[PDB]
């Protein structure tokens, strides 16, 4: 009964206006581009509409006619049709009324649950901060896995490079960051609290529906947007996706809050990106990429900065996700991003299959920031870790004398400890105590096939009768010489009985 | 506002739907096969328990 | 609001009702009759053990 009565009130409310507008013919269009005539005054990169409500971008601004990309599908546009410019750069919704949504490329509610109350919008081809408002990266972007929090730190205005082969687990180090923040986000400090954005690009919709209930089981999407330009969407809508994220957490970034973009793949929106190139004629270049494919990148990830205290003090980090092939990351965009980025995240088919997951390939995995960005425990904590693997991977490709054998034994040792399951970050403090175990010679003794046991057992130990201990940690954010004590009391007690 | 002929139509069309909703007019055979169809779906996807009252338990100790 | 958005409002007021009313049971301790046990040991490390050592 009611549900025509709220049908009405849609209508109750229309848009009488009509305006007179500038047009244009579409002289041609075939294979997602058309060329309109006339839209003497269109801008360059403005959005236009056509006869069927069907949106589009004027990208090129010939003499003679204007080369528009269709966001959407192409069969309902015909020759002699009729383009009205919307005179509007391409702009996107942006807001905290987005969070928990599922979004197209063009900021449009793609899970039904109504529209997006948006109260404000932001064009997507926005110049990067200068020089002048951002500081150098301070605080920690806690991950929860701990081959990343340890050895490979992330922090707030960083952009990492999660570069790999297909399936190695690169999409699972994002949704672990995702769910990680859960922690800091129920709290009640606004200072910890990082909203998440996802950026599907090219990825089949089923793949985007397991990730967005995947969110919704750990309870993710109080503070996470997907912005998902899935495989069946128009190439120009794949090109833009990236951008329209960016966007969305641009909002965050310049009003104090901090926010995480995650775009997946960036190898896909340069795929996109060269269809659209190739189909307006532009001539193409290396591997058949436009010339300008760098600056395709470039200007999307320098948008990931971190303002100073003057400018809000907000962030926005960066996640972009790379696909090699075969390893080959000599290749054209891999090497690209990689120029572009900070750190990086070497993720290994070999060390994959070799049990080691995340296959983080430690010793090429690099952050740039290192140093700052990390958590005194875990600086503290972490440096005799990696001095420890890094002379552990030098005498390794064998398997005699008691100091080296106790070299490799600890190695493994630590080896064994990095591994985790997915969906299952870990607080800081807990990475700190599993490591600060490891690494202090007690596991020694163990066997290493037996080392992921205790990891778990430990923490099932320390997270109910040692809750203070932990607390403290957080809370001081260091190991004290009390809290080291106790540490040391702990794990003696623990390691006899198990 | 009085004036958009249309949008007066739309609400008049409006009306007379709402009124004439005793039965889903103009249902067709579709209208029914297809409520079957997801009903079912839905059925199975939840479960064959007693769909009107609390089943009962009737748990066992350790 | 599980109630606020069903027709049949009723029917789940009834299921909200019969769940106020309806409790669960508990598991008790005749599976721990290893109680006893600990009385035999009562003898041995305090009467016959001790006592003999
Ligand atoms: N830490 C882990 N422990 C166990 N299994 C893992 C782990 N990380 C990833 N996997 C496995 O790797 C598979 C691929 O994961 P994921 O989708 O993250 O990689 P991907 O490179 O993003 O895949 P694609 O690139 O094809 O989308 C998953 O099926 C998952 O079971
Ligand atoms: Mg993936």
């Amino acid at each position: 009964a009611e549900v025509s009565s709220i049908l009405e009130e849609r209508i109750l409310g229309a848009d009488t206006s009509v305006d007179l507008e500038e047009t244009g013919r579409v002289l041609s269009i075939g294979d997602g581009i058309a060329r309109v005539h006339g839209l003497r005054n269109v801008q360059a990169e403005e959005m236009v509409e056509f006869s069927s409500g069907l949106k589009g971008m004027s990208l090129n601004l010939e003499p003679d006619n204007v080369g528009v990309v269709v966001f959407g599908n192409d069969k309902l546009i015909k020759e002699g049709d009729i383009v009205k410019r919307t005179g509007a750069i391409v702009d996107v919704p942006v807001g905290e009324e987005l969070l928990g949504r599922v979004v197209d490329a063009l900021g449009n509610a793609i899970d039904g649950k109504g529209p997006i109350g948006s109260k404000a919008r932001r064009r997507v081809g926005l110049k990067a901060p200068g020089i002048i408002p951002r500081i150098s990266v301070r605080e920690p972007m806690q991950t929860g896995i701990k081959a990343v929090d340890s050895l490979v730190p992330i922090g707030r205005g960083q952009r990492e490079l999660i570069i790999g082969d297909r399936q190695t687990g690169k999409t699972s180090i994002a949704i672990d960051t995702i769910i990680n923040q859960k922690r800091f986000n129920d709290g009640t400090d606004e200072k910890k609290k990082l909203y998440c954005i996802y950026v599907a690009i090219g990825q089949k919709r089923s793949t985007v529906a397991q990730l967005v209930k995947r969110l919704t089981d750990a309870d993710a999407m109080k503070y996470t947007i997907v912005v998902s330009a899935t495989a069946s969407d128009a190439a120009p809508l794949q090109y833009l996706a990236p951008y329209s994220g960016c966007s969305m957490g641009e909002y965050f970034r310049d009003n104090g809050k901090h926010a995480l973009i995650i775009y997946d793949d960036l190898s896909k929106q340069a795929v996109a990106y060269r269809q659209m190139s190739l189909l307006l004629r532009r001539p193409p270049g290396r591997e058949a990429y436009p010339g300008d494919v760098f600056y395709l990148h470039s200007r999307l990830l320098e948008r990931a900065a971190k303002m100073n205290d003057a400018f809000g003090g907000g962030s926005l980090t960066a996640l972009p996700v790379i696909e090699t092939q075969a390893g080959d990351v000599s290749a054209y965009i891999p090497t690209n991003v990689i120029s572009i980025t900070d750190g990086q995240i070497f993720l290994e088919t070999e060390l994959f299959y070799k049990g080691i997951r995340p296959a983080i390939n430690v010793g090429l995995s690099v952050s740039r920031v290192g140093s700052a960005a990390q958590t005194r425990a875990m600086k503290q904590v972490a440096g005799t870790m990696k001095l420890e693997l890094a002379q552990y991977r030098e005498v390794a490709a064998f398997a005699l004398d008691a100091a080296t054998q106790q070299l490799l034994s600890r190695g493994v040792r630590l080896t064994e400890l990095l591994k985790q399951g997915q969906y299952s970050p870990m607080a800081i403090e807990e990475q700190v105590a599993v490591i600060y175990a490891g690494v202090r010679g007690y596991l020694d003794k163990l066997e290493p096939s037996k080392i992921t046991k205790f990891e778990n057992a430990f923490l099932s130990h320390v997270i109910s009768q040692h809750q203070a201990l932990l607390g403290k940690i957080r809370t001081d954010g260091k190991i004290s010489e009390e809290s080291d004590a106790k540490l040391k009391e702990i794990v003696t007690n623990f390691l006899a009985g198990f | 506002d009085p004036v958009q002929k249309l949008f007066v139509d739309k609400i008049r069309e409006y009306r007379t739907k709402r009124q004439t909703s005793g039965g889903p007019v103009d249902a067709g055979p579709e209208y029914q096969q297809d409520l079957d169809r997801e009903l079912f779906k839905l059925k199975q996807m939840y479960g064959k328990a007693d769909m009107n009252t609390f089943p009962n338990f009737t748990f066992e100790d350790p | 609001y599980y109630k606020a958005n069903v027709a049949k409002a009723g029917l789940v007021d009834d299921f909200e009702k019969k769940f106020n009313a309806l409790k669960v049971p508990i598991p008790e301790d005749k599976y721990t009759a290893q109680v006893d046990a600990e009385e035999k040991e009562d003898v041995k490390s305090c009467a016959e053990f001790l006592t003999q050592s």
